This record gives C-alpha cells, sequence and structure tokens, in this order.
C-alpha cells in the first residue's frame, strides 16, 4: 500500500492552488523516494514539474511505484476542507483506482477522511535539453507576481530583456505602454547574467504560476536564447515546483 | 507575434 502523511497540510493545500487553474487533469508518480507530478496543459504552452522527496514526511510508505491519475479541480476542493494545520495523510492500495486522504485536526479532536475516485490518463513523454544558464535572477515571490499582475493591465505579453544594468519587463496596450526595470544590489534580488536574452511570453501562465507564490520567499527565473522560460519555487528542503513556459514567434 | 507551444522546443509523445 502507499502512505504519505505530511505534518504541514499547507504545502500541499498551496500546491493544488497553483496547480488547478494551470491544469485540470494530472498524473501522480509514487516511488520509493517519493512525491513527483509532471503534465503539461491542454495547449502544451507550459508545462509543470512537482517533486516531493520522501524525506520530508513525518511517515512514509510506498511498495510498488504508481501513476494515479487524477483531477485536480476535484482534488483542491477537498483540500479546501483541510485547514492551514491539518496533518494531511495520503493512502492508497498497490492497485489503486481511489485515493485516500486524511486531515488530522491539531485539536486533537476532529478527523476527517475523504476519499476520491482516479481517473485513466493519456501519459507525455519528455523531452528536454537541458538549459543554457544565460540569464538567471532571484527574487522575492511576492515581487515577481505584483510585477505580472501590474503589467497585466496593461496588455496580454511581456517582454523580458538581461544585461548587467539588470533585467526588464515590458508591457503595451491600447492605454500605453509600461516596463518595469530591476537590477541587483543584494546581498534579496540576484541577477547573474552570462550572454543579453531577450524573449516574450503570455502574462496569462505567468499570472496562474504566481498562485505558487505563498510556497517560496523566493523565486528563480531561468532565462535563455529561443528556449521556455523556466520558473522555479523552492519548497522547504522537500523539493521544487518549475514551470515551463513556451514564447512567441 | 504568435504563441508558441513547448512541442516546438521540447520532444513530446505519449
Amino acid at each position: 500500500m502507499f502512505e504519505a502523511r505530511l505534518v504541514q497540510g499547507s504545502i500541499l493545500k498551496k500546491v493544488l492552488e497553483a496547480l488547478k487553474d494551470l491544469i485540470n487533469e494530472a498524473c501522480w508518480d509514487i516511488s520509493s523516494s517519493g512525491v513527483n507530478l509532471q503534465s503539461m496543459d491542454s495547449s502544451h504552452v507550459s508545462l509543470v514539474q512537482l517533486t516531493l522527496r520522501s524525506e520530508g514526511f513525518d511517515t512514509y510508505r510506498c511498495d510498488r511505484n504508481l501513476a494515479m491519475g487524477v483531477n485536480l479541480t476535484s482534488m483542491s476542493k477537498i483540500l479546501k476542507c483541510a485547514g492551514n494545520e491539518d496533518i494531511i495523510t495520503l493512502r492508497a492500495e498497490d492497485n489503486a483506482d481511489t485515493l485516500a486522504l486524511v486531515f488530522e485536526a491539531p485539536n486533537q479532536e476532529k478527523v476527517s477522511d475523504y476519499e476520491m475516485k482516479l481517473m485513466d490518463l493519456d501519459v507525455e513523454q519528455l523531452g528536454i535539453p537541458e538549459q543554457e544558464y544565460s540569464c538567471v535572477v532571484k527574487m522575492p515571490s511576492g515581487e515577481f507576481a505584483r510585477i505580472c499582475r501590474d503589467l497585466s493591465h496593461i496588455g496580454d505579453a511581456v517582454v523580458i530583456s538581461c544585461a548587467k544594468d539588470g533585467v526588464k519587463f515590458s508591457a503595451s496596450g491600447e492605454l500605453g505602454n509600461g516596463n518595469i526595470k530591476l537590477s541587483q544590489t543584494s546581498n534579496a534580488v540576484t541577477i547573474e547574467m552570462n550572454e543579453p536574452v531577450q524573449l516574450t511570453f503570455a502574462l496569462r501562465y505567468l499570472n496562474f504560476f504566481t498562485k505558487a507564490t505563498p510556497l517560496s520567499s523566493t523565486v528563480t527565473l531561468i532565462m535563455s536564447a529561443d528556449v521556455p522560460l523556466v520558473v522555479e519555487y523552492k519548497i522547504a528542503d522537500m523539493g521544487h515546483l518549475k514551470y515551463y513556459l513556451a514564447p512567441k514567434i | 507575434s504568435t504563441q508558441g507551444r513547448l512541442d516546438d522546443f521540447f520532444k513530446v509523445t505519449g
């Protein structure tokens, strides 16, 4: 049987709050090492890669390696029924068509048991050439979210450009045009440029990603010429949440 | 000008 117990249930709540809007269906890969997930939106414009190492769990067991197809909308709803300090436990049989979620209230007197149904899914194989670390940006996750929200009012897309003055985000609309410039001096925002890069992206998806903001204090942006953008959030020494995004033209 | 898809950059099969 599979059994994964997590003390900080907030993490799982936060995870699905991030995915549900970006992705509806997804397959959960389980192993002796931990929990992983990988799926692309219907438009294949974006890809998600989740990693949750077993060592992060208070109690972990996985006899047989699994691949659980799931409705993330249906699954996020169940996690609404969880509190931010409920110990969450996931449970399933070696041959599972259902997934069991158990929330333990900290009051030590309330225990919820939700059991959801799985779906048969067509998984995708990939496919990735490893990044040229042409331009990399470490900065507060909130600030990134703010930036994406601001320019979302201006236009439908953003132009990101690197230099050693720093990195720059630009949007344009019938209203006007706006440019936010970021410079390094800490320490905190950090810009490591090896080459000047310049690409365009859709703000819609960036605004989806930023709902993963609560997971990390910082966000990382790996950018390379004519290859998809990478947006990474670390998950408290438990793993990482990685967003891939395809540019335009 | 036109939104790209990851299949154009990554190798996708299923």
